[PDB]
């Protein structure tokens, strides 16, 4: 239903979720309050961010590649969080922090899924790897993503080719 | 001004400011800690030993120390910040 | 009351996220500095130059009032238009 | 007034009443802290040794001592509040 | 740099990084615990006797140093993580 | 292999595996306890003393040392499980 | 069996069995309590001091022993139960 008399057609590509905009200092475009990032690098990790030891070492690797990076996780609370915004404040990085989608179960489904299509890996909690252990090769990379109160969406990725059909024939197959 | 009785040693915190990483990473000062190193300011006499006799302490005046973050007790003469601790807690100089 | 210096104090407007919604919107137009948990700053190291300038406050039972402040001219009608685009 | 034994001395706290900043602003009494300087009335005869000998206490009369906070005991005799303590808890003097 | 008084002695410790069972099974991180071994980087002047003689430290220069698992405090300086622990918590070498 | 300092002995458990009492009854594993007897494999210089002599260990090499239930701590190397304790907990030989 | 090092003893204990006072009562097994009393087994070399002397042990062999009712630590060995301690937890003889 459309709050007003018209009707609209709204067409979104990509791999979009309902989440995004953690701090309102993540800002790249204040026209428009939408936090772009150019060739950005994206953190997928499946529990809550706090302890500043363990969040300084991926942006001492992402300050010498100088690309933008994004994190998606349960939460970057606190020192996390305030260290990470203060550092993009001063200019030297571009970051933003999102949460993850989804509830529950949801959160195995959905991170997967963002991480195929990007090239990284989902560093998910069975693959037994710390915060500190992490560097530029598990990381995956994408072209555009764009940051708002409620949407974040990703226009691209270096997933493989042949691997997005086969979880898109995976899909097909689990319909049933 | 403060003069140290025996073994109790006066030490001046470092008092860094703002926090970087060698790569250049700002940390905010909420995610800051406590600093462990300090500079002497006074050695007392040195430390007593049961049969009367006193040794000379190891440290000396203008050295910078390493102590442990739990170590010293706070003091504060004419405007001043002062850190006391006794050799035993001591762990480093320079 | 000793005379020293001459000061007051007030409750920050709002409930929940109305703290966070209100206190930018009353730091903008002062020209200074929410110094929110985020920006990572202790009450110790505050100074004069992230503290704003206002012209004229008056303080009662239920009302507090600010006349102007030192608030960047640009930076208000973006927040206007943001509102105006956060409308819908 | 009163006469130590070994290695105590006895201590006259501060009383500065009311607490200022060197900026001139007013501290309440409600705010404040215990004193943790004081002043020296009398001290013993000396710390004693594991062999019988008693060495002679480094503090003297009338000198203002610095001491930890919760070091001392109060007493009181004649009206007149005095605080107690022993050579381990002295800080430094002056 | 850093330099121990008396008993103190400077311990770099293993960072093996990825660990492995002599059959070839491989051990996460997440499952490791923490190194109880390390490498000797400096040595203090000795452990202070109640006679007031020091006797000459045990351990020396570039030998290997297996220690207690909850024994030691970590300090940082130039960059680098060091270990410092006193003799007492030394346990064998090599 | 391992070098200890001072009073530390190095102790090889006993292993027996399977538990039988001398009636043939067979007690499970669950059912069994930590062994309290070993086999030394090193020893220190000995322990030392206030005024800095080293008294000879009593224990020597090979001999069959019962020491106490709690007493001693794990060290790995090469795939190897040592027993190190110190003097004090060592109960009795043969 | 057992060689107690410095200052242990070997005690082996009553087992005094069915408890009845001189009257005739008898007492069942749980209102029954751990014998305080021992009969001692092997004594080590003697009590070690800060000089380095060993100073004789004042037990001997076969001497009946009394004993504190914590005091004790066992010790399984070719079928026999033993009991050993130190000489400060020993109370009396005969």
């Amino acid at each position: 239903e459309s709050k007003s008399a018209e009707t609209t057609l709204e067409t979104v590509q990509g791999m979009q979720f309902d989440r995004g905009y953690l701090s309102p200092y993540f800002v790249t475009n204040p026209d428009k309050m939408e936090a772009v990032l150019e060739d950005p690098f994206i953190l997928i990790y499946e529990k809550k961010i706090s302890n500043v030891k363990d969040l300084l070492p991926v942006l001492e690797n992402v300050v010498r590649a100088g690309k933008p990076l994004l994190i998606i996780a349960e939460d970057v609370e606190a020192e996390a969080l305030a260290t990470l915004v203060v550092n993009h404040i001063k200019g030297v990085i571009r970051a933003c922090a999102v949460k993850a989608p989804g509830f529950g179960q949801r959160r195995k489904d959905y991170l997967q899924d963002i991480a195929i299509l990007t090239g990284g890996t989902a560093i998910t909690e069975e693959l037994g790897i710390k915060l500190e252990s992490v560097t530029l090769d598990m990381l995956g990379r994408a072209d555009k993503v764009i940051v708002d109160k409620d949407n974040t969406t990703i226009v691209g990725g270096k997933g493989s080719k042949e691997a997005i059909q086969a979880r898109i024939e995976q899909i097909k197959r689990q319909i049933l | 001004r403060l003069r140290p009785l025996y073994d109790k040693i006066v030490v001046k915190r470092m008092e860094e400011q703002e926090q970087k990483t060698p790569s250049g990473i700002i940390i905010p000062d909420t995610a800051k800690e406590k600093p462990q190193i300090g500079e002497v300011i006074a050695v007392g006499d040195g430390k007593l030993l049961s049969n009367g006799q006193i040794v000379s302490p190891k440290v000396k005046k203008g050295d910078k120390v390493v102590f442990n973050k739990y170590a010293g007790t706070e003091v504060e003469l004419d405007g001043e910040k002062y850190l006391i601790m006794s050799e035993d807690e001591v762990l480093a100089v320079i």
